[PDB]
């Protein structure tokens, strides 16, 4: 005899096979892939229950989002077929489409696990510094995909739960307003900070804080995505084929 | 520290298996050019006249031949066995019939063990045979031979360091390691599996599932078996220059038919040939040899792999005397 | 490009951070000291450590483990410095090499490295406990727990569990660089190819497949970051245009997507699944297979080839062949 | 057949080449210059192995293989039943898996982030060619490239590392198995820490940032950031082929002997041997 055998030409590891292969397509079609859906459904143009998150700070959450609100897309089709694309109607960067599109996040600062605004400038977080050996950008003028000064970089803003610059803040120049770029957009020198997502006079329309010390979280996704949408937006070549 | 290209490399298997030798063209030359050293036969002498065991008073495996006949086979002996020293590294100069020295009696059961090779194993030495050369090389002691503990260097014309030396504790396990081609196995392979019969190469099961009665327990062997296996066959495949597909398909070592190569089989043959070497001809002459030859724990020196093939596929390329020597077999 | 993906271009210093355990507060240990160039591509902050009774008691069973391995070891170079130096690679503790089935091994063959494997499980058991109790203590989920639990369970398995279940103490793991390694050709000659083993297969695709989603997932981040989608918890309570981005990058790449929070699901299962298939193939292994290979041929899937070489007879067959 | 916020993303632009042409979308596939490329090659691709395994022993998926030539074939073509098949298929692979990155470079665009993810793409796409390519060009033969079979690729792997004695002990796959390993690893632990805040269970709060970097200094002293461990992850995802590839380059064009004995190197120093 043999340990394993079972009537038939059946043996203990061949009945195994079937169900680990069971077990794993349940796990990824039943739970995974149900998973996958707590965001984006439903499709327009299976289902988990909703899924309710209690909040670091006072009250919940029940994902996916819906807001009472509706936002306007300056959008028009190029053609008839199903999955044409779409194009702008005005301004891209201003009317906040394709790569300048933004979410609807929460209006609330969001917060340190203390309970203050978590991203904030220098001259507020006051215990913060910039580590010895980095660049000071204080001071330093902002040059523009267009290779002109845009302005001068006034502060920084950190996270102070991550230790982490995030944004700078510049004075635009010929404009009476300051504007966010986050770090990401910002190609740090010792004498300047180059910024090619977007030219000079572009930064006149960047999406304005309604408080000067402190940022909403929608407000970060409005400043973000107006720098990406200038990778595809800042002039008419960036659209077309690089080739 | 590299090697570098080209490689020479050849196919041992269906194509898309990665079968095959991989060889550096240097490293081949070289060991050719010491093959090569090989002197070349004695030219052919008189057929006719009495037989030996009339002429000459002490001849007792070589009497048939003629007076011409034995004299070219010593003279072949001396230049393979002990060309510096010449006849009386195992003659009395005086008296040819005297087995005084110790290596008379011991080259009489080396042309026993000679003639046995070459008449009763040739599943394994085929018509190509093997000589007082094939081991000798040149010098009385073989250069590749082995103790019933590990030694190094492998090649006994090198001087040892401290740390190789047999005596030095600390140097084990590396006198282990450069026997298996520098593996960390802890076993010794010659004493496991060459120097006798006792144990069994194979390891893998030949059924699909546990067999009732062999698989629990004390009923099992101990995977020690597996690793020692894998140690002799890292030992082996340095031994012949050569790598695991050189035999195998590496899909299923315990597989025969397709799933071998003809080489497998002819170094099946090798593995018993060199059990009967040693357990019959070569451990036996601890008695015959003095002191100074002997290991340890009083054995002789005897044979694996190496000490004919000296890291090649065949024994210096299969080079041959065996039709210009009779006397050494295949005996009628 | 983003340079901040690549690394951090202007480093920011605060006053440390500390978030208070439900208990153990008093038990951290260090003042913490910065790395300028650690800062680059990470948190430049090192220290302080929780010590606690679990982490001690694994530091203490661990070190005891290591000093049987290490002496052990040295003695296999009979205590010369120099050569326990230039050999360690090579050096072992080896499981039994005689068969005494699940008797204690004698000290000399494998009982120093029973006792050796003893005092690490107990180490391991109480690493387990600290990583469980840790996120306990801080109001997190226990999830690093169980995927560490599968890490452990596998170990089991191959240093205690399959030696049990066939009944040898022989088939352990040795400890040792190139030992251990050893042992993984031994294993897998002595069960006819781990190739040809289901569970080795599934945990392949598993491990490979971790590559993948971490490949994957590490650049969809830094491809993302620019729109602060590192900040992985607030994009799951309130998703924002990163992993809105991110989910279309995929959508519209394979047909198909995840959540900024379901795919550290996928992630944390596909680890998990390395070792649970790993596990179950080493249980079934001389349990109810002897030869994985042959197991294969039994049910028709092993690939065949013609023969290139002629196909050669087991010479042991032959008629008046020796042993 | 769009994800509820998908359609203000759904713009012209980002191609490489082409331009309006191929700046469409099937359901939720974004096609391109490279979606056209790649399904023409896939097709290709797909239909040689049907054609090829058909000419073959057996159906079953698990045993069916078109396998390279004979090493005689040097370099050159070989005929399309004993090698050329594998050649033709290594072809459109290539094509296939080229044009996949690409594309993804293209969406990148669209999306205005980063292109790490096309470049990640890199790395498997490059470990292929140092298997099929790279070494077989060394080695001067197409027959030392890997067969195409679920299981005969397997017989491939294993023959080509005992043909080097212990393939353990090579250390470029050393290296390799090292981050394999620590990167199944890190993904354990960083999909767990994140699935830790977010469910802590019962009715209890989400936790922190702070929580997460918490953890690890507790556990181990250190914690490598939010941003950071994304960076190492496919660092050390990355690592697995970048370092590997070393080692399957190695073994033939400039080693010929066993991986152990490479270690002479160390052992063999003339003041400790
Ligand atoms: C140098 C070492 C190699 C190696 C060693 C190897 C080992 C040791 C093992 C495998 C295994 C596997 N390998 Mg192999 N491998 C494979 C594909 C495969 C799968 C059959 C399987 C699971 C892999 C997986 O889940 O990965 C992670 C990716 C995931 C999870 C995403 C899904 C991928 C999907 C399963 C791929 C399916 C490919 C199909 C054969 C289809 C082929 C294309 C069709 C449409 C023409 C491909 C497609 C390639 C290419 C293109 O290079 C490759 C190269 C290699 N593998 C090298 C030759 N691989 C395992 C197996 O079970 O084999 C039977 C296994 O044990
Ligand atoms: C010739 C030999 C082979 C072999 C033999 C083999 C064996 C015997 C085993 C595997 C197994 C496995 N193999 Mg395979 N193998 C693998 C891949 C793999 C792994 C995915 C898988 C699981 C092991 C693992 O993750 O361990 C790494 C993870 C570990 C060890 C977890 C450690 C966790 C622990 C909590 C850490 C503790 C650390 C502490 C600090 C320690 C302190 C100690 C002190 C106190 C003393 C690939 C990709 C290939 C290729 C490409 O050829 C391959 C070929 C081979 N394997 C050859 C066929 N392999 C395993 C398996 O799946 O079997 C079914 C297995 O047992
Ligand atoms: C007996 C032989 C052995 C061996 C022989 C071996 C060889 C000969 C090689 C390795 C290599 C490697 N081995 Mg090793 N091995 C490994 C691990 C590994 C890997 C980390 C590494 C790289 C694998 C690779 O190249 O994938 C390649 C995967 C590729 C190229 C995937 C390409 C993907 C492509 C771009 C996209 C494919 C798409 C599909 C066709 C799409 C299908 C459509 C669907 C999904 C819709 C472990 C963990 C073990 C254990 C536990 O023992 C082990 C034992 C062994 N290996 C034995 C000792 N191994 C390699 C290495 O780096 O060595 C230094 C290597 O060459
Ligand atoms: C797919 C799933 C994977 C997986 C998963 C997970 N892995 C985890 C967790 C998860 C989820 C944890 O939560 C836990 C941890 O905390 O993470 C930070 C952990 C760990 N994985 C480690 C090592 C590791 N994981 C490997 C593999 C995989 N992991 C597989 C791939 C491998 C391989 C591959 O060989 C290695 C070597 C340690 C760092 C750590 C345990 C420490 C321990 O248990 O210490 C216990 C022992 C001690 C504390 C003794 C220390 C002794 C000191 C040095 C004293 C000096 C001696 C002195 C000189 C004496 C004389
Ligand atoms: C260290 C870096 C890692 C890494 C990283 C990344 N991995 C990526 C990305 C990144 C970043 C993506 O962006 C991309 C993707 O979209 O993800 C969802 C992707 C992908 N990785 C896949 C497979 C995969 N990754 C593996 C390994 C790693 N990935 C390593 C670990 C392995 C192993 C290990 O075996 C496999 C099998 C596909 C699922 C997908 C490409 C699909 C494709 O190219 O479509 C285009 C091509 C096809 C759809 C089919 C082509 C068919 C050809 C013509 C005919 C078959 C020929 C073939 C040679 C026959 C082989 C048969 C035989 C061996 C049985
Ligand atoms: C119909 C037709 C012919 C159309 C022509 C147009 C065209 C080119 C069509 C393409 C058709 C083809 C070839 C389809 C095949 C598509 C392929 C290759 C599918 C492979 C799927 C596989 C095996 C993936 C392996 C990885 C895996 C396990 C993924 C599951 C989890 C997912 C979806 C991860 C992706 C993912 C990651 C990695 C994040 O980090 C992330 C962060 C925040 C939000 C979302 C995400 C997210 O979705
Ligand atoms: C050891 C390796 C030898 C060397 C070197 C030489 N000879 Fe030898 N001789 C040897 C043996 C084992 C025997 C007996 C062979 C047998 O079949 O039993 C012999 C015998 C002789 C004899 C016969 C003497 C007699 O019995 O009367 C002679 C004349 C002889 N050998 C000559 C000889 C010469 C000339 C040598 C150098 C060229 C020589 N031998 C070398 C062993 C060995
Ligand atoms: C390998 C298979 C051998 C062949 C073929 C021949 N001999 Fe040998 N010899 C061999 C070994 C392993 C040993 C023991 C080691 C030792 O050197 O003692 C020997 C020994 C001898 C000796 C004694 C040498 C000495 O100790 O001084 C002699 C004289 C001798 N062998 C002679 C000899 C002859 C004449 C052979 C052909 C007929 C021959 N040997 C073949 C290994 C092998
Ligand atoms: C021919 C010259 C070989 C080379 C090179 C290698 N191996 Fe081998 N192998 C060979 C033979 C003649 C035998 C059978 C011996 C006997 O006395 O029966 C073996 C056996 C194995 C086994 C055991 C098979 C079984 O049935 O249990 C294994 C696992 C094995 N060999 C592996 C192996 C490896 C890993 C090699 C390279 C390092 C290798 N072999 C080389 C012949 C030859
Ligand atoms: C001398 C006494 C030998 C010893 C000891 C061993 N081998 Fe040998 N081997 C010897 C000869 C004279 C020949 C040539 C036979 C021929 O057909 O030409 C061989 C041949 C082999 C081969 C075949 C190589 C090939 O055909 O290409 C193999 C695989 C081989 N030998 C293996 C082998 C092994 C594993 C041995 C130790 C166990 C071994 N040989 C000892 C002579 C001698
Ligand atoms: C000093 C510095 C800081 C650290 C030193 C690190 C160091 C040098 C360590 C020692 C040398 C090294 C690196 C050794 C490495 C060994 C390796 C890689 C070993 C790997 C694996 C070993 C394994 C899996 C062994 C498992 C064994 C077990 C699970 C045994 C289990 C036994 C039991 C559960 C006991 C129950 C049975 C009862 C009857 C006693
Ligand atoms: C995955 C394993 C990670 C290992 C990382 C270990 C980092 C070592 C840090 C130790 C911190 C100890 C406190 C330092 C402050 C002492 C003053
Ligand atoms: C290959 C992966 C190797 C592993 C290393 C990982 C460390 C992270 C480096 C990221 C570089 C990406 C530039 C980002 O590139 C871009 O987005 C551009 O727009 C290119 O101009
Ligand atoms: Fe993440």
């Amino acid at each position: 005899m043999y340990h394993g055998a079972l009537a038939q030409h059946l043996d203990i590891a061949q009945l195994v096979w079937y169900a680990q292969w069971l077990v794993i397509w349940t796990v990824v079609l039943l739970y995974l892939r149900r998973e996958d859906r707590r965001e984006g459904y439903p499709l327009v143009e299976e289902l988990p229950y909703p899924k309710t998150f209690v909040l670091p700070h006072g009250g919940t959450v029940t994902v996916p989002r819906r807001r009472p609100e509706t936002r306007e897309l300056k959008l028009a089709q190029t053609d008839g077929f199903e999955g044409a694309p779409l194009q702008p109607t005005g301004n891209p960067l201003v009317d906040a489409v394709g790569p300048a599109s933004y979410a609807e996040r929460a209006e609330v600062v969001d917060a340190t696990v203390d309970g203050k605004a978590k991203i904030v400038p220098l001259r507020v977080a006051t215990d913060f510094s910039i580590a010895e050996g980095d660049v000071d950008p204080r001071g330093l003028p902002v040059v523009a995909a267009d290779g002109v000064e845009a302005g001068t970089v006034t502060d920084l803003w950190v996270d102070r739960s991550e230790h982490y610059f995030r944004y700078l803040e510049l004075s635009v120049a010929g404009s009476a307003r300051t504007a966010l770029i986050p770090l990401g957009f910002c190609d740090v020198k010792k004498d300047k900070i180059v910024v090619t997502s977007i030219l000079s006079e572009q930064f006149a329309n960047v999406p304005r804080l309604q408080s000067r010390d402190q940022i909403t979280l929608r407000e970060e996704d409005k400043v973000s995505a107006y720098y990406a949408g200038g990778l595809l937006y800042a002039t008419p070549e960036r659209a077309e084929s690089l080739l | 520290c590299f090697e570098p290209p080209p490689a020479t490399t050849t196919q041992t298997g269906f194509r898309g298996l990665s079968m095959g030798e991989v060889l550096h063209p240097a490293t081949v030359k070289a060991k050719k050019e010491r093959d090569a050293q090989y002197p070349p036969a004695l030219a052919a002498v008189k057929a006719e006249g009495p037989p030996v065991s009339q002429v000459y008073k002490n001849v007792k495996v070589l009497g048939n031949l003629t007076e011409a006949e034995f004299l070219r086979t010593m003279t072949a002996i001396t230049e393979w066995v002990s060309p510096q020293e010449g006849c009386t590294y195992c003659h009395d100069e005086n008296n040819l019939a005297s087995e005084a020295k110790y290596p008379y009696v011991v080259a009489r059961r080396m042309l026993e063990m000679t003639r046995a090779i070459n008449t009763n194993w040739t599943q394994h030495v085929a018509q190509t045979g093997v000589t007082c050369y094939t081991c000798h090389r040149g010098t009385p002691l073989p250069p590749y031979v082995r103790y019933l503990e590990p030694t190094l260097p492998l090649n006994n014309r090198e001087t040892p360091t401290h740390v190789e030396r047999v005596e030095t504790r600390s140097g084990y396990v590396v006198r282990l390691a450069k026997y298996t081609a520098y593996s960390a196995l802890n076993y010794d392979p010659f004493t496991m599996f060459l120097a006798n019969d006792k144990r069994q190469v194979r390891v893998v099961p030949q059924t699909a599932l546990p067999l009732v009665g062999v698989s629990r327990g004390k009923e099992r062997r101990p995977l020690s078996d597996a690793y020692a296996t894998f140690a002799l066959m890292m030992s082996i495949s340095d031994s012949l220059g050569t790598n695991c597909t050189f035999c195998h398909n590496a899909q299923t070592f315990e597989s025969w038919g397709k799933k071998s190569t003809p080489q497998r089989a002819i170094a099946w043959w090798g593995i018993r040939m060199v059990r009967d070497l040693n357990m019959n001809y070569l451990a036996p002459l601890n008695a015959s040899l003095p002191a100074s030859r002997l290991g340890r724990q009083g054995e002789a020196p005897q044979a694996d792999c190496r000490t004919c093939h000296q890291g090649v596929t065949k024994p210096l390329f299969g080079a041959s005397r065996l039709k210009d020597y009779p006397e050494l077999g295949p005996i009628k | 490009a983003d340079y901040q993906t690549i690394y951090t271009q202007i480093q920011a210093r605060g006053p440390h951070i500390t978030v208070s355990g439900e208990w153990g507060d008093n038990d951290r240990v260090g003042k913490p000291f910065y790395s300028y160039w650690l800062g680059k591509i990470g948190d430049a902050q090192i220290g302080p450590i929780y010590l606690g009774a679990s982490g001690i008691a694994a530091f203490a069973f661990g070190s005891t483990a290591i000093l049987i391995i290490l002496f052990n070891m040295a003695a296999e170079v009979h205590f010369d410095p120099l050569q326990f130096f230039r050999q360690f690679f090579w050096l072992g503790l080896y499981p039994p090499k005689a068969q005494y089935g699940m008797g204690i091994p004698p000290l000399h063959d494998g009982g120093w490295w029973l006792m050796a494997g003893l005092f690490m499980t107990l180490s391991l058991g109480s690493w387990w406990i600290r990583v469980y109790s840790r996120a306990r203590a801080l109001g997190l989920g226990t999830h690093i727990a169980w995927n560490f639990a599968a890490a452990i369970f596998f170990v089991l398995c191959i240093g205690c569990i399959h030696p049990t279940l066939v009944g040898s103490w022989s088939e352990g793991v040795p400890f040792g660089i190139w030992p251990h390694i050893d042992w993984l050709t031994a294993f897998s000659i002595r069960y006819g190819n781990f190739y040809y083993c289901p569970w080795h297969g599934f945990s392949i695709g598993f491990a490979y497949g971790c590559g993948l989603l971490f490949a994957a997932h590490g650049a969809t981040i830094l491809a993302v970051a620019r729109f602060g989608g590192d900040r992985e918890i607030e994009q799951i309570t309130d998703r924002g245009t990163a992993v809105e981005r991110a989910a279309l990058f995929w959508r519209w790449t394979i047909g198909f997507n995840a959540t900024i929070e379901s795919v550290h699901r996928w992630g944390w299962f596909f680890s998990l699944m390395v070792m649970v298939s790993a596990s179950v193939g080493i249980l079934l292994t001389g349990t109810f297979v002897d030869n994985w290979y042959l197991w294969c041929v039994k049910h028709g899937a092993a690939p065949d080839y013609p023969a290139y070489l002629p196909a050669t007879p087991d010479p042991a067959s032959l008629p008046g062949a020796p042993k | 057949a769009l994800l509820s916020f998908e359609r203000k993303y759904r713009v012209r632009g980002g191609t490489l080449i082409g331009g309006d042409l191929f700046d469409f979308w099937v359901g939720p596939y974004f096609v391109g210059f490279f979606g056209v490329s790649a399904i023409f090659f896939i097709f290709l691709g797909v239909s040689l192995i049907g054609y090829a395994a058909s000419q073959g022993p057996t159906w079953d998926p698990f045993a069916i293989s078109i396998n390279p030539p004979d090493l005689k074939y040097g370099l050159g073509a070989a005929p399309l039943l004993e090698g050329g098949f594998w050649q033709a298929i290594t072809v459109c692979a290539l094509g296939a898996f080229i044009s996949w990155m690409l594309r993804e470079v293209e969406i990148s665009r669209k999306l205005g982030i980063g292109w790490h993810v096309p470049l990640a793409f890199c790395v498997p796409i490059f470990m292929f060619c140092v298997l099929q390519v790279f070494r077989p060009l060394l080695l001067g033969s197409w027959g030392h490239a890997f067969p195409y079979g679920i299981l005969s690729h397997l017989d491939w792997v294993n023959n080509f590392g005992y043909q080097y004695l212990n393939w353990h002990y090579n250390p470029g796959h050393m290296s390799s198995v090292s981050f394999l390993f620590v990167n199944a690893m890190a993904l354990g632990l960083h999909g767990g820490l994140i699935l830790s805040v977010a469910n802590p269970g019962d009715g209890d709060k989400v936790k922190t940032a702070e929580h997460e970097n918490q953890y690890f200094r507790d556990v181990v002293g250190y914690s490598i950031g939010a941003l950071s461990i994304h960076r190492l992850g496919l660092f050390l995802a990355s690592n697995i082929f970048l370092t590997g590839a070393f080692g399957t380059i190695a073994s033939g064009p400039f080693w010929t002997r066993g991986w152990p004995e490479w270690w002479g190197w160390w052992l063999d120093i003339p003041f400790w041997s």
